[PDB]
């Protein structure tokens, strides 16, 4: 079973990298497509992007182009995500989401999407 | 992109009493894979988001047999055959076919 | 990640005249010739080894003795190749056999290798493509001497026979495929094992171990799988062969009776 662990609430003012980490654990991370979700306190949580079992490998959400990087760490199992210029909306919890990237047997599989081990949350907040 | 539309935004409900909760699509969500992916979450306060149902009405690891889904195309629901002091919260619907993924606005049940 | 996830049991099954092999490269015909070889004895006691894993170490290491008769009925995909040496870890040097569906690849280095090692596959995202990793057989292989990349001896109901021998500086590989119509896995009648491999490896071997392939999950992190192995053990037995018109060894006698 996949076990997800996170990294520390950060605060810090608007202009500099923000560092969120995920390590992943019971499945390696080249097996597993991993994803990237948003909640701002008092409203839905939304997707910031993640992988693509197919026809790419990461995809980002259209209000995030430009801002958000995430890159994969093989050798520590380690997904990091890094958004540059914080604006004061930004202020919420992060969530690293992961799934298997396909499903069966070698013989017969196909390639699974969702969203169904999510870790803990990190809070980055954006203050004075 | 896929908007979601839930209904009805809070429904009160007794200890134990089925309770519905409405997933809308305004896209077809079938993907060319065959399957069509739309997950149901549920979130407590102070708590991430974990998966009751994936694929329509398939149980996830770990959840009980109170949680069921149905429906089809663009219109699933969830139906929860028994709700207990742990069913509080917030319940989301999503997407994993077209680009980008996307979330219900949530559902809030309580008890009284 | 050396993870121990294969219990073994163990039964005894009779060899009846299985594990003849060709005893030089000599074409006879319509002839019997008599040889003092290492060869599996007829009717001798032979271990059927079931190896499961479901999703403690119960995988133990079997002694190489004088060369090895290795037989098996699963499909050539569950059982991908052997592991000889005496140690089996760094001070020593030691013989890596591995098939998968294209070639087969026999290398010899000090390999550290794990308690209960299995190739294991795994979908690999980035190439999008089940791949196959020996970090469960090994944790490290440095030093090494030797390889040999050919074409695989485990391709496809179908008895697989093997024949090893050490001897004088040779890792000698005979083997046969033989289709058994569905009954006793370990059949009657007599089916002479072909001359496959001779590997200039020069090293010691005393004990030897099965290379298992298991798979990911995808749905307690590896598939659950079984694989039903017979081994036995040569002695230095004389035997007088057969060769017919073709010659082919269509029948042997085991001087001991
Ligand atoms: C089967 O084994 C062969 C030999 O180990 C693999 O072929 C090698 O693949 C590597 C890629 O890591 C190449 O650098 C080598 O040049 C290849 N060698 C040969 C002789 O082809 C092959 O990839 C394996 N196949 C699977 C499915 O695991
Ligand atoms: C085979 O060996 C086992 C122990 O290794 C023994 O109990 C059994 O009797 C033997 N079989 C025969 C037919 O002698
Ligand atoms: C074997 O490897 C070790 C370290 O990798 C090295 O110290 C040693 O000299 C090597 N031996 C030979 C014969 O190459
Ligand atoms: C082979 O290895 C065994 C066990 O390590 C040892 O007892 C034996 O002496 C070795 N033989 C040779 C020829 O090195
Ligand atoms: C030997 O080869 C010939 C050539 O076709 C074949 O007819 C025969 O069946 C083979 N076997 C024996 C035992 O003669």
């Amino acid at each position: 079973e996949v076990q997800l662990v996170e990294s520390g609430a950060e605060v810090k003012k608007p202009g500099a990298s923000v560092k969120v980490s995920c390590k992943v654990s019971g499945y390696t991370l080249t097996e597993l497509s991993m994803h990237w979700v948003r909640q701002a306190p008092g409203k839905g949580l939304e997707w910031m992007g993640g992988f693509d079992p197919e026809d790419g490998e990461t995809m980002y959400a259209q209000k995030f182009q430009g801002r958000v990087t995430m890159t994969e760490d093989t050798s520590t199992d380690t997904a990091y995500m890094e958004l540059s210029s914080l604006r004061s909306e930004d202020t919420a919890v992060y969530y690293c989401a992961t799934s298997t990237a396909v499903a069966g047997t070698p013989d017969l599989f196909d390639y699974y999407y969702g969203m169904d081990v999510w870790g803990q949350g990190t809070t980055v907040t954006v203050s004075s | 992109e896929i908007v979601m539309t839930q209904s009805p935004l809070s429904s009160p409900v007794t200890l134990g009493q089925p309770a519905s909760i409405s997933c809308r699509s305004s896209q077809s969500l079938v993907h060319s894979d065959g399957n069509t992916y739309l997950s149901w979450l549920q979130q407590r306060p102070g708590q991430p988001p974990r998966l009751l149902i994936y694929k329509i009405s398939n149980r996830f690891s770990g959840v009980p047999d109170r949680f069921s889904g149905s429906g089809a195309g663009t219109d699933f629901t969830l139906k929860i055959s028994r709700v207990e002091a742990e069913d509080v919260g917030v319940y989301y619907c999503t997407q994993a076919t077209q680009f980008p993924y996307t979330f219900g606005q949530g559902t809030k049940v309580d008890i009284k | 990640q050396c993870v121990n996830l294969i219990t073994r049991t163990q039964s005894y099954t009779n060899s009846f005249t299985r594990g003849v092999y060709y005893p030089d490269k000599v074409f006879r015909s319509s002839v019997l010739h008599s040889t003092q070889d290492l060869f599996l004895p007829f009717f001798s006691n032979v271990t059927w080894f079931h190896a499961i894993h479901v999703s403690r170490f119960d995988n133990p290491v079997l002694p190489f003795n004088d060369g090895v008769y290795f037989a098996s009925t699963e499909k050539s995909n569950i059982i991908r190749g052997w592991i000889f040496g005496t140690t089996l870890d760094s001070k020593t040097q030691s013989l890596l056999i591995v098939n998968n569906a294209t070639n087969v690849v026999i290398k010899v280095c000090e390999f550290q290798f794990c308690n209960d090692p299995f190739l294991d596959v795994y979908y690999h995202k980035n190439n999008k493509s089940w791949m196959e990793s020996e970090f469960r057989v090994y944790s490290s292989a440095n030093n090494c001497t030797f390889e040999y990349v050919s074409q695989p001896f485990l391709m496809d109901k179908n008895l697989r026979e093997f024949v090893f021998k050490n001897i004088d500086g040779y890792f000698k590989i005979y083997s046969k495929h033989t289709p058994i119509n569905l009954g006793r896995d370990l059949p009657q009648g007599f089916s002479a094992l072909e001359p496959l491999v001779d590997l200039p490896i020069g090293i010691n071997i005393t004990r030897f171990q099965t290379l298992l392939a298991l798979h990911r999950s995808y749905l307690s992190g590896w598939t659950a799988g079984a694989a039903a192995y017979y081994v036995g053990y040569l002695q230095p037995r004389t035997f007088l062969l057969k060769y017919n018109e073709n010659g082919t060894i269509t029948d042997a006698v085991d001087c001991a009776l």
